[PDB]
């Protein structure tokens, strides 16, 4: 069901850059964990700045995992999603701490924790 | 009615005596000279354990199975065999162990399927 | 000025250095992974076969 | 190790042993233009030195 | 006085009185580059805040 | 055409890891980097659209005359898409000699058709 005619030019651009970008993320660790992130290109350290806050996005909390996780689950429209995540790829987002990403829902439940951790 | 711990110290022990005895009755074996049924074995042993219902007395019994890897390879097949049965793993490893952190679970490779619920309010909140 | 011909110098050396290195681990890796390669087929063979003439 | 450990550290390995063959590359040619802007300071140097060392003393 | 972010990376944990750096220098850098790090240096001998120099390279 | 066409990939290829020390300008074998990615851009196809041989001919020809140099690798399938809109509408003459004779056309011609669309085109 992953076709421009089937859920919409902005939804395939914005999944296949997400898929672009996290195929790039994948390569650049071999090289990080052996040189370090310092000898990475300014293109490559947003590259994995990005990449990691796509990541952590990507995590969800359930309403069955209760038991497991201590807080109430969520449900996301498919529009919240594909806008949040063309925000984060536009870098609406890039000043936010990745952990703040962690497990949230919609978008604005980001920055609701990041501003309990204080940022 | 009453409540029952049970501890079977190695599984992978009566694994291969299973192995030795189908071997010896002209049972073709399988993968890693295995019987077919080895994972019906361990099923059939573990399934046992169960929380009965206030209607059957209320009674319980609780088990903890071990298993022995090889050189902390978590993928093996009677390892990933019993992982599939049980409500969940505790895994040590060596290289924890060494770095000065014991008992050396593992909290990545770990889980309960049972969490929270097992657990007082208070440790819970 | 001097510092900086040193500075690339030392640099040259040590990127030289590291890539042998990296070359020699990727050769005793591959030597490494053909051995596994040909145990493994060594042995789902022989598995099949036993249990095969075991009928 | 499993074949497929081995053959993820075998592709990790090929790909920083060309990520270091290539800096080893520019910092050679770095080094040759670093000598020649060394080598382009002399004459000054030389100047000033002889100067400095008929007007001091 | 440091030339070089390593350098007063390894002052700063070792917490020794480090008073002037720079931190950013190009590959072949110019005597601008450096003018103004140099005057002040040499400026510090005559202002009698310190009555010797020693360079390390 | 296929054979330069080749020649540029592999060497493109075999350079792939200097792309991140081109950001100061190194050295010259930069063109290689850009020639190469302009290359990667134009073998991209989408779905269910297969190309006349004539017109993958042309465009290959483009790309390894150099007409594409100038080009953003950002803009280049849409350069590829207006472009066989305009062979489409006037460079009908070209295709049908590619399609008769199996043979490229004079290049004054070709060169002459390529600015033509190029002075057209709109960098985005």
């Amino acid at each position: 069901a992953l076709a421009p005619e089937i859920v919409g030019e902005e939804h395939y651009q914005v999944a296949r850059k997400v898929q672009q970008t996290l195929q790039r993320y994948k390569e650049l660790q071999d090289i990080i964990a052996i040189l370090g992130m310092d000898e990475l290109s300014d293109e490559d350290k947003l590259v994995v700045h990005r990449a990691r806050r796509i990541q952590f996005f990507l995590s969800q909390n359930f309403h069955v995992a209760e038991q497991f996780t201590g807080q109430p689950g969520s449900y996301v429209p498919v529009k919240e999603t594909v806008r949040g995540f063309k925000e984060i790829l536009e870098g609406k987002y890039d000043h936010l701490p990745e952990d703040a990403f962690r497990l949230v829902g919609r978008i604005e439940e980001v920055v609701e924790k990041a501003k309990a951790m204080g940022v | 009615g009453k409540h029952v711990l049970v501890v079977y110290d190695d599984l992978s022990k009566q694994a291969a005596a299973y192995r030795e005895l189908s071997l010896l009755l002209r049972r073709p074996p399988g993968r890693e000279a295995y019987p077919g049924d080895i994972f019906y074995l361990h099923s059939r042993l573990l399934e046992r354990a169960a929380k009965l219902s206030d209607a059957k007395g209320g009674g319980s019994l609780t088990a903890l199975p071990f298993v022995e890897t090889q050189a902390g390879d978590i993928s093996a097949y009677i390892p990933t065999n019993v992982i599939s049965i049980t409500d969940g793993q505790i895994f040590l490893q060596s290289d924890l162990f060494f770095s000065g952190v014991r008992p050396a679970i593992n909290a990545g490779l770990s889980v309960s399927r049972v969490g929270g619920a097992a657990q007082i309010k208070a440790m819970k909140k | 000025l001097d510092a900086k011909a040193s500075e690339h110098a030392a640099r040259m050396t040590a990127m030289k250095n590291a890539t042998d290195n990296a070359n020699e681990l990727i050769r005793t890796l591959t030597l490494s992974y053909n051995r596994a390669r040909q145990a493994a087929i060594t042995q789902e063979i022989t598995e099949i076969v036993a249990g095969a003439n075991a009928l | 190790a499993s074949l497929r450990d081995i053959k993820t550290r075998i592709n990790a390995t090929k790909k920083t042993s060309q990520i270091t063959k290539a800096m080893e590359m520019v910092s050679t040619s770095k080094l040759n233009r670093a000598e020649q802007n060394a080598k382009s300071f002399v004459p000054y140097m030389e100047k000033i030195q002889e100067v400095v060392a008929n007007v001091a003393l | 006085i440091v030339i070089g972010r390593v350098g007063l990376s390894f002052f700063r944990k070792r917490n020794m009185p480090v008073i002037l750096d720079i931190t950013r220098l190009p590959d072949q850098p110019s005597f601008a580059d450096i003018k103004e790090i140099a005057r002040k240096t040499v400026g510090l001998f005559a202002d009698g805040t310190f009555d010797e120099l020693y360079m390390y390279y | 055409v296929a054979g330069t066409l080749r020649l540029d990939l592999a060497a493109y290829r075999e350079l792939e890891a200097f792309a991140q020390f081109g950001s100061d300008l190194d050295k010259a074998t930069q063109a290689k980097l850009a020639r190469g990615a302009r290359t990667v851009e134009v073998l991209k196809q989408d779905l269910h659209q297969p190309i006349p041989v004539e017109k993958q001919v042309l465009i290959i020809y483009a790309l390894t005359r150099g007409f594409l140099d100038d080009i953003p690798v950002e803009d280049v399938r849409r350069f590829e898409k207006e472009f066989y809109l305009f062979l489409d509408q006037n460079g009908q003459h070209l295709l049908e000699h590619i399609r008769t004779t199996k043979d490229l056309p004079n290049e004054d011609d070709l060169n002459k058709a390529i600015e033509a669309f190029k002075k057209t085109f709109v960098v985005s």
